[PDB]
DNA sequence: CGTTTTAACCGCCAAGGGGATTACTCCCTAGTCTCCAGGCA
DNA sequence: TGCCTGGAGACTAGGGAGTAATCCCCTTGGCGGTTAAAACGC
């Protein structure tokens, strides 16, 4: 039994907007944080609370940017976000 | 020791809702919010007293600070309550 | 806690602990129950690492600037990052310098012909997992059938591998086993050769892995060799393990030399004469 | 390959496609193009670079070697984005 | 005899006055500024706690969680305007699907 | 004898020291910090005036006007990122033609 | 949506390195008084 | 160009900062096992 595209997407949207679970795994994000911090200073330790706050801030910024680019794409009478949509969102927000 | 605003927020909650409790995470969030508002109002009053070449932070400075930071209704009621508190502090 | 960790004092504390512990732990030795142990066999063989890693150890430009783990990985074998193969051998195949970059692999190459001629199955216990892949690649280069086991490899395949190993005429003459994953999970009644790799800071699991070669009913003389590098972290780790063993005692490359170490009789030296001649020709 | 697995997966690929998909679904996006992933990965990398640089400067000013939570909180507060629930 | 009881508040007037003194915001601090600041703080805290309790009772929960705080601060437009630049950990986003996507 | 002459800068380190003292930024202030801050300010003003003079010479003018300062700030990407939020009188930013709206 | 794969999460092992502490020292900057020349009208 | 007040020099001291001594807890690195999550294909 298959569903036409769009309904499972809406179900997942509702599920994710209702819950507050983290949409990024802990270990990959922590490894990425450590890799990025290696460029600024080597042999640096990290507390679990630090990487958790980093993950929370990153997810908040990402969902805000995704809402903004969704609004920008809807303004273009489309339902598909594009790289240029995110670029316009970042240019209007000023954090380019 | 380690100072915090936990017991005061808990007492306010029990004085506004006697049944619903509060968790540790929500308590820490409320403490951080209180600290943020406190530092905002303190910096506002400091720069206001500096713009007038004053050196005494008084009720007028904090009143101007809350009128500048808190928008609309959140300001008005607040300052009213503030005035009320001040008057009560003059009672005793 | 104050008195138990004190070990005059060690003698008194041990006397009291024995007086109070006698009804708790039972322990017997193989030489008392069966007396079928052909030898007290235990051997440590030392080796040296190539100058390429000695320079890194002496200078520590990328270490003193994790250090212990990286030093152990370097001492184990090279070619642990893609850049190492890209620089040394861009083909990433089986070629030269595979058995020369480390004394462990030089010893392995020198002793593989004796294991092949003699027919003694060899179990090699490993602490790291990439070293097991490097050993698999080396054994594939040597065209020697071997068994590969590791932790959480497969739920049921371990039983099939154990059944295949237990065959009376199995064509596999070696197997690689993770030290931590051992758990006495294999009854090695058809082998008498043991190789000890990375240093295993816990002597408990080292002794557990070594004891596998002494199952009841074994007819072949057991030979257990531990390959330790010198002038490096491995030697210090071995010394620390020896100190830990001494503490526990209070509570709980020449052809002729390798032949004398590995041979059980003059007939084995006679057989290995051909291996010695081939080694001389290769040198 | 019998010789070696030859796995060189980059650390930036840790955030996988379903993660970005869930993030977009939470953001309210119905259909997502295939080029969004690299763009949002670059944006996340730039944001993390900035925040980590600020936090590293903050923790280095105090001579400490451990990046604590208060350092990241101050780094976020500097950029005009206050985070709650961590100090 | 604590000044909070005299002023009629639940927040520590002495602690607020000490924080104002040792904060180097100025060289002198009056006597009405601490009680006024404590009044504003307790008013804001009472409003937020009342909204969070209402949100939790709507969600048949008797313990306030960060989700309830997020819902209470984002429902009220005033606090949303005040704390618009402030993110809340474990608060998520409010459910809002566009008409063109339904 | 002025300490600025000993340090080698033209900005008055004494004025910066007095401002940091009476500015209520801390309870005590160091002796090298005012010189450091004065040097930073001197370097910043030197860069700004150099870019403004270059812009004026490019526009064939013998004086620096707010237009030249705006052009010098908006041309350099470093100062543009630094001075992005601040607006300057006598505006206008960059003469540029859009290739899509011909 | 399916089928195949595999890395993330909870659980264990070990160690050592900064982040905590407290105690002693010490010299930098806060004054206070006396000149004076760089900055202002 | 002329005038003066903010700036500077000499003396005093005490408290905040630097340095040594102490220790344990949080972190780092690794492995086992399971399985829900990630990858590839139509």
């Amino acid at each position: 039994h298959r569903y036409r595209p769009g309904t499972v997407a809406l179900r997942e949207i509702r599920r994710y907007q209702k819950s507050t679970e983290l949409l990024i795994r802990k270990l990959p994000f922590q490894r990425l944080v450590r890799e990025i911090a290696q460029d600024f200073k080597t042999d640096l330790r990290f507390q679990s609370s630090a990487v958790m706050a980093l993950q929370e801030a990153s997810e908040a910024y990402l969902v805000a940017l995704f809402e903004d680019t969704n609004l920008c794409a809807i303004h273009a009478k489309r339902v598909t976000i594009m790289p240029k949509d995110i670029q316009l969102a970042r240019r209007i927000r000023g954090e380019r | 020791r380690k100072e915090s605003y936990a017991i005061y927020v808990y007492k306010v909650l029990k004085q506004v809702h006697p049944d619903t409790g509060i968790s540790s995470k929500a308590m820490s969030i409320m403490n951080s919010f209180v600290n943020d508002v406190f530092e905002r109002i303190a910096g506002e009053a400091s720069r206001l007293a500096h713009y007038n070449k004053r050196s005494t932070i008084t009720s007028r400075e904090i009143q101007t600070a809350v009128r500048l930071l808190l928008p609309g209704e959140l300001a008005k009621h607040a300052v009213s309550e503030g005035t009320k508190a001040v008057t009560k502090y003059t009672s005793a | 806690e104050d008195w138990f960790n004190t070990p005059e004092e060690t003698l008194l504390i041990i006397r009291r602990l024995h007086k109070v512990l006698r009804p708790f732990l039972l322990r017997r030795l193989k030489k008392e129950v069966e007396k079928d142990l052909p030898d007290k066999v235990e051997k440590v063989i030392k080796c040296k690492l190539s100058g390429l890693q000695q320079q890194l150890y002496q200078q520590m430009l990328k270490h003193n600037a994790n250090k212990i783990m990286q030093l152990r990985k370097i001492c184990n074998h090279p070619f642990v990052f893609d850049e190492v193969e890209g620089v040394v051998n861009p083909s990433r195949g089986n070629s030269d310098l595979l058995f020369r970059v480390a004394g462990k692999f030089e010893l392995l190459d020198r002793v593989l012909p004796k294991f092949k001629a003699s027919g003694h199955r060899v179990l090699m216990f490993f602490q790291m997992t990439q070293v097991m892949d490097i050993m698999e690649d080396f054994l594939r280069m040597k065209d020697l059938k071997y068994m590969r086991l590791d932790g959480s490899t497969k739920t049921e395949e371990r039983t099939e591998m154990l059944n295949a190993f237990n065959a009376p005429d199995s064509d596999y003459f070696c197997f690689l086993l993770s030290t931590r994953a051992g758990g006495l999970g294999l009854n090695l009644q058809t082998a008498d050769t043991v190789i000890i790799f990375d240093t295993d800071w816990n002597p408990h699991q080292d002794l557990q892995a070594q004891d596998r070669a002494h199952r009841i009913g074994q007819k072949n003389e057991v030979r257990i060799l531990r390959l330790i590098t010198t002038d490096s972290v491995e030697e210090v780790i071995l010394e620390r393990a020896m100190q830990k063993l001494d503490i526990d005692g209070k509570v709980i490359l020449d052809d002729d030399e390798l032949n004398d170490t590995l041979a059980r009789s003059a007939d084995e030296k006679i057989l290995f004469d051909k291996i010695d001649k081939e080694r001389m020709n290769q040198e | 390959a019998k010789r070696h697995r030859k796995v060189l997966r980059d650390n930036i690929q840790g955030i996988t496609k379903p993660a970005i998909r869930r993030l977009a679904r939470r953001g309210g996006v119905k259909r997502i193009s295939g080029l969004i992933y690299e763009e949002t990965r670059g944006v996340l990398k730039v944001f993390l670079e900035n925040v980590i640089r600020d936090a590293v400067t903050y923790t280095e000013h105090a001579k400490r070697k451990t990046v604590t939570a208060m350092d990241v909180v101050y780094a976020l507060k500097r950029q005009g984005r206050t985070l709650y629930g961590f100090g | 005899k604590t000044r909070s009881s005299r002023a009629g508040l639940q927040f520590p007037v002495g602690r607020v006055h000490r924080l104002l003194r040792k904060g180097n915001y100025a060289e002198r601090v009056g006597a009405g500024a601490p009680v006024y600041l404590a009044a504003v703080l307790e008013y804001l805290t009472a409003e937020i706690l009342e909204l969070a309790g209402n949100a939790a009772r709507d969600n048949k929960k008797t313990r306030i969680i960060p989700r309830h705080l997020q819902l209470a601060v984002r429902n009220d437009e005033e606090l949303n305007k005040l704390l618009g630049r402030v993110t809340i950990a474990q608060g998520g986003v409010l459910p809002n699907i566009q008409s063109v996507l339904l």
